[PDB]
């Protein structure tokens, strides 16, 4: 994983964010982006029990509700009322 | 001297300057999902639910060092797309990317607009970041989400559905030509809320649990009952049902921040940073449900409302309004009970400028670069008169100015409602901030504003009391307000707050110089080879004939654009009505009507926007002087000279967008005589009666013209006359004008500023010219002045600057704003923008970092007349 997939990551912009623990700026892509041992998975549809079937772009199926809908893996799930860690 | 910014403020700005303007998809994804999942629901509730979901399902972001929290999105300079309102400026781009073919060319308005490439702007894709609309970085992995979120809106966004109906107006073709020539800068659907003033009353007074109970009570009372009102009676019930839904939304959203603050505290090893997280969890936990009970909570609650509303539509100019009066009760109680010191209040006000400075407006480049230069116009107004007609200046407003001095940022711009009743010490304090050259406070005439308010809104009952509650929607769009009784701390305070919908919507910026151009070129746009207007085929045999043909084209333009923009806003208020703003804005809640159904108290807000007023008046001056009175040149001579750019190279080749530099190609001697005659004709802004009489006549005509049209709310239009950045783009598509202004170069800034380099009789002559008519006939009148810093040295210099403002205010002048800067510095910053990351100048209604302003406006600002004393 990357900082970007961590719960401790603080979003800033489309290229970088902060590590909550170090308070230092960390990249999303590239050199320096990989997860550190203190990693704790950030809640996302990609890691929800209700999330399934994604296509090459991460677009798949939410079954959170009886009526299925589409959802995207990098969608933040920390404020989804139906989110369930897989 | 000015005290250093607080430590928190400093650390957060260090972070701020590195941030990239970022579009992401969370809000959009959730809005769209909830929307369709509720397909068939009564529209008000379906809308409310979807907005609610779009807020309360986002990732909340909290930064270390923050006391005040929340942001439009998970990103800091964040925004997101609204494909249900409009999508055309990005969906072809987006689909070109999935298909891996070339992105199509922008539309004309977009293409003639520049987003400043520096600062936070993402004007070009790089690495895994796609530049959306020449400004917003979106992560490549989201492009597919953008496409899939936007697809169900084909044919039915406000944009596309209103386009279908506009095509049935007789003037559709005319309208389309006007948009394609950029004679009309943009479509009302672009930003259907804003240029208005938010009203914080309801949650500050009730808290969300209070509000939810009020909706329960109203539902019990009226659901299923029409009273005697067969139009809207029955709709009351669905309005209260919808409000309960959006209020539940705002509550959940706050809770999400509370929970995230709680998480961050749990891992915070640094106890000091941990303290803040803990205060935040409590503050957000509290404003999720209770009436705020201290200043931090109360100010935090106004942020929840403000972010609430700017997330329900794409918009600019949602004015904060008179925050210093709205929050005075919460401030004074904290200071009294010793819960807060002033310096702690100043830290919060300092941090607050940051939060407001990071508000972005996701929209097409034409709007974001062409009009806004990226600024989102959250204008905080100060002073004026309170409910009882006495000075409204509060002690909290002094701290707002102080915060503005210590933490110098583009927003919120501060606006003094200058009133003779205002204490001298607050005026001087305000002046000492302006003299700094941040460009704020700007100065606006409280009396003239109230005068416009009584005149324009007279038919809807406007009285002296609501008139006093007015202030500036967006930059200068004088906007209705009223006072409401806030009970707090064992007393009642009438706090002010806005009371209309958008007052910067209707017929958008019409490039008047370009319309004059087309009179002279018989309807044919020579820049493009397109016949825009039906040829009039009239011999331009007199000044009166040319001006009458101008009027005829301005009236056609106004007619067709108005009818199409009514349909735009009407589709929007019917299928896309405000949820959060319908909860907040009086008298929605009391009437049981949302904004769309005229729940706001004042609905005569829709208007017509001119642009290029001085360029235009100065061209008429020149033509009348040179062609018709002195007969030194023929109208054919003038027209050829303009089409040929007086022999000079065009800004399309040189990329200099002011008089500052003309590459004097040899065809110039060919036109040197007529060019000099044009530069030399009487010029507005010199107390010259020849020019000033044309200017005056323009005012009486334009007032008369605009009030013949009717908005979708059934009210007469009136004139808004500002420029914002629009003189960039509309300048660009205009060939050389008869005042000697060259092709492609900016129009004159504002609307009562002198054209650059043509004021030669000193600032006071500008004042005399500007005030040859009564400014309250219209919404506003925009004047920029630039002072060299030496011009305002010393406390004496602060006083001299205030006396300058008083002089213009007392003549009736509506507004003046200042740059205090050395234009050579700006010239230098242009050459090497990497070296001035924090440099700001005042443009028109806004302050922006230099590095994010495009070359045309930069040039324009460089060339403005610099006053040494
Ligand atoms: O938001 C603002 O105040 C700037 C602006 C003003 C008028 C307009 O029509 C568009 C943007
Ligand atoms: S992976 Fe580790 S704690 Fe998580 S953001 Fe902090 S350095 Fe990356
Ligand atoms: S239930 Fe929520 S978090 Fe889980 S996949 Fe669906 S929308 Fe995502």
């Amino acid at each position: 994983m990357r900082h970007y997939d961590c719960k401790n990551y603080i979003n800033l912009d489309c290229e970088k964010g902060l590590c909550a623990l170090t308070k230092g700026m960390v990249p999303i892509d590239g050199e320096g982006s990989e997860a550190c041992p203190n990693f704790k998975p950030a809640e996302k549809c990609g890691n929800c029990k209700n999330f399934c079937n994604p296509d090459k772009y991460g677009l798949g199926t939410c079954t959170g509700l009886e009526k299925e809908n589409w959802a995207y893996a990098t969608c933040g799930a920390s404020a989804c009322p139906s989110y369930k860690a897989e | 001297d000015i005290p250093e910014a607080k430590e928190s403020t400093q650390k957060l700005m260090d972070i701020y300057y590195t941030l990239k303007v970022t579009a992401d998809m969370e809000a959009a994804y959730w809005y769209n999902r909830t929307w369709w999942e509720n397909d068939g629901e009564v529209i008000e509730v379906r809308r409310a639910k979807a907005v609610a979901a779009s807020l309360s399902h986002m990732t909340p972001t909290i930064l270390p060092y923050e006391k005040l929290v929340m942001n439009k999105t998970k990103n800091v300079r964040g925004a997101f797309p609204f494909p249900w309102v409009c999508a055309s400026f990005f969906n072809a781009q987006a689909e070109a990317l999935m298909n891996e073919v070339d992105a199509p060319a922008e539309n004309e308005a977009d293409s003639v607009s520049v987003v400043g490439a520096g600062g936070g702007n993402v004007t070009e894709s790089y690495g895994n970041v796609i530049s959306i609309a020449k400004k917003f970085g979106m992560r490549k992995e989201e492009i597919p989400v953008l496409v899939k979120t936007s697809k169900p809106w084909e044919g039915i966004s406000v944009e596309e559905l209103s386009n279908k109906y506009s095509k049935m107006t007789p003037g559709y073709d005319q309208f389309k030509n006007i948009m394609e020539s950029v004679i009309c800068m943009f479509d009302s659907f672009a930003i259907p809320q804003g240029r208005e003033v938010i009203n914080y009353y309801m949650p500050l007074q009730y808290g969300f649990d209070g509000i939810i109970k009020l909706c329960d009570e109203k539902i019990a009372e009226v659901m299923g009952e029409a009273g005697d009102d067969g139009d809207f009676g029955m709709s009351r019930g669905y309005y209260y049902a919808a409000m309960k839904e959006i209020t539940k939304g705002l509550s959940a959203w706050c809770e999400n921040y509370s929970k995230r603050a709680k998480y961050l505290a749990s891992i915070e090893t640094d106890s000091e940073i941990k303290a803040n997280y803990e205060k935040i969890e409590e503050v957000m936990g509290n404003i999720a449900h209770k009436k705020p009970a201290n200043f931090w909570e109360a100010i935090q609650m106004t942020l929840c409302c403000h972010f609430g509303v700017v997330n329900e539509d794409p918009q600019s100019g949602l004015s904060i309004g008179r925050l210093g009066q709205v929050l005075q009760p919460f401030y004074e109680k904290d200071v009294e009970d010793g819960i807060m010191t002033d310096e702690e209040v100043i830290e919060l006000l300092e941090l607050y400028r940051i939060k407001i400075t990071c508000i972005e407006c996701f929209a097409s480049a034409g709007v974001s670069g062409g009009v806004l230069s990226g600024n989102t116009f959250n204008n905080l107004s100060l002073g004026g008169q309170n409910y009882d007609g006495l000075s409204a200046v509060t002690p909290l407003e002094y701290l707002i100015v102080e915060a503005g001095m210590r933490n110098q940022t583009p927003q919120p711009t501060l606006s003094v409602l200058y009133d003779e009743k205002t204490p001298e010490d607050f005026l001087m304090k305000a002046a000492s901030c302006t003299k700094l050259g941040l460009g704020y406070p700007a100065w606006m005439n409280n009396q003239t504003g109230m005068n416009f308010m009584m005149r324009n809104y007279g038919p809807e009952g406007m009285d002296l009391h609501d008139a006093r509650a007015w202030c500036l929607g967006g930059c200068l769009e004088s906007a209705p307000g009223c006072f409401l009784p806030l009970e707090y701390n064992g007393k009642v305070t009438m706090i002010p707050g806005g009371a209309s919908p958008t007052c910067g919507t209707g017929v958008h910026f019409i490039g008047m110089p370009k319309v004059l151009e087309l009179v002279l070129t018989n309807g044919l746009d020579k820049r493009t080879g397109k016949q825009v207007y039906p040829p009039h085929n009239k011999k331009l045999d007199s000044y009166e004939t040319m001006v009458n043909q101008w009027k005829e084209y301005m009236e056609l333009t106004t007619d067709v654009v108005n009818r199409c923009n009514n349909i735009q806003m009407d589709i929007w208020r019917k299928y896309n009505m405000p949820a959060v703003n319908s909860l907040l804005k009086p008298d929605c809640f009391k009437k049981g009507k949302h904004i769309g159904t005229m729940g706001a108290r004042y609905n005569s807000c829709i208007n017509f926007e001119s642009c290029g007023t001085i360029t235009f008046v100065n061209s008429l001056s020149s033509i009348k002087k040179n062609v018709f009175d002195d007969s030194k040149f023929t109208i054919e001579e003038m027209t050829d000279a303009m089409l040929n750019n007086f022999g000079f190279k065009t800004a399309y080749e040189t990329e200099v967008f002011s008089p500052d530099f003309r590459e004097s190609t040899d065809k110039s001697t060919k036109y040197e005589k007529i060019f000099a005659a044009c530069v030399n004709a009487p010029k507005y802004g010199n107390a010259d009666k020849y020019a000033d009489e044309i200017f005056k006549a323009y005012h009486y005509y334009i007032y008369d013209m605009t009030h013949k049209f009717r908005s979708y709310y059934g009210k007469p239009l009136y004139l808004c006359q500002i420029s914002v950045s629009t003189h960039g783009p509309q300048g660009f598509v205009t060939l050389a004008t008869a005042d000697g202004r060259l092709a492609g170069t900016t129009y004159s800034d504002g609307s009562v500023s002198a054209a650059a380099g043509t004021d030669k009789n000193g600032i006071y002559a500008i004042f005399e010219s500007a005030t040859v008519y009564d400014h309250s006939m219209h919404q506003n009148a925009q004047m920029n002045l630039k002072l060299h810093p030496t011009a305002v040295k010393g406390i004496n210099g602060t006083r001299k600057l205030l006396d300058l403002v008083r002089a213009y205010m007392r003549k009736g002048g509506f507004h003046v704003q200042f740059n205090v800067v050395d234009s050579k510095t700006l010239r230098d910053a242009q050459l090497t923008p990497e070296k001035y990351r924090e440099l700001m100048v005042r443009v028109a209604g806004f302050t922006q970092y230099w590095c994010e302003i495009g070359k045309p406006i930069q040039d324009e600002v460089i060339y403005r007349t610099e006053y040494d004393k």
